[PDB]
């Protein structure tokens, strides 16, 4: 599905910003 | 998961911080 | 170095598009 | 690491594939 | 609401580009 | 506001220029 | 239409990444 | 076109490669 | 300096995610 | 030069917003 | 200003919070 | 080219308009 994919593109960008030096693990549905 | 929560409702900076390492 | 930070913001969006359903881990340190 | 390889030299799409789970 | 938030992420990016040296004020609904 | 106009219809470069300083 | 425009913003970013040195031609509907 | 295909279904990296030069 | 311009495009997306409903002002000059 | 690559990722998003329905061609080489 | 502080040194998320209305 | 003009000097929006079809 497309509009879910678009939300992930922003999500990892937002997650990269908020986490910063800590990092994160991104696992989709 | 992260997709199930933040792509259905707006997530605040604290909620995004829960996903960090 | 902010130039380092900017490349990370493009690295995460690259990893998101590349891995897809697999997901990615971002660990600078 | 990924920062020391793909941010000091341009990485093709496959080079990013190495860091997927 | 989410899909409104995503549109804002592009909007400020688009507004930053078009305005440039002038700048802008972004106020949501 | 800006959200009420450009997130309901496509905004042209002139319309975005109305929001600049 | 808006949500079509947003998908294009990601699309050219995704197309720029995947193509790289080759480049691409983006023509909307 | 590209919009008709990838903005209605998810496009894999191979499908995006079809649009390259 | 274009390197300055690129950092602004990431500063605006940072301000958008940080302020949220408050909004932000971008004023380089 | 990765700094070159980063500017391309912002050039494509600029061309997408500028051309709109016209479309754009990205040809570094 | 914001350009002279957060673009010459990496700013944490709180550092961006200073410039919100 | 576009890389040698708009990436070594900041291009206003019209400067990007030159490269549209
Ligand atoms: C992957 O298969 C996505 C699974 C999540 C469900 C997608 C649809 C959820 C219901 C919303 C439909 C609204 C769009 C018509
Ligand atoms: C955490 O600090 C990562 C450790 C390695 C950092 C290397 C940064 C080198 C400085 C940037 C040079 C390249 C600029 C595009
Ligand atoms: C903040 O509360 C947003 C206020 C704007 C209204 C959001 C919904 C507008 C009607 C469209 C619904 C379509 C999605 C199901
Ligand atoms: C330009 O005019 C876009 C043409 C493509 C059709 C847009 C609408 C397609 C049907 C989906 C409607 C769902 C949103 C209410
Ligand atoms: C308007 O021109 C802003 C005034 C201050 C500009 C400072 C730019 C310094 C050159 C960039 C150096 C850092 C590169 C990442
Ligand atoms: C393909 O390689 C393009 C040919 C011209 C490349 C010029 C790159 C110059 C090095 C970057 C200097 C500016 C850094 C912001
Ligand atoms: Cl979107
Ligand atoms: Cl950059
Ligand atoms: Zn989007
Ligand atoms: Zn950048």
């Amino acid at each position: 599905f497309v509009n879910q994919h678009l939300c992930g593109s922003h999500l990892v960008e937002a997650l990269y910003l908020v986490c910063g030096e800590r990092g994160f693990f991104y696992t989709p549905k | 998961g992260i997709v199930e929560q933040c792509c259905t409702s707006i997530c605040s900076l604290y909620q995004l911080e829960n996903y960090c390492n």
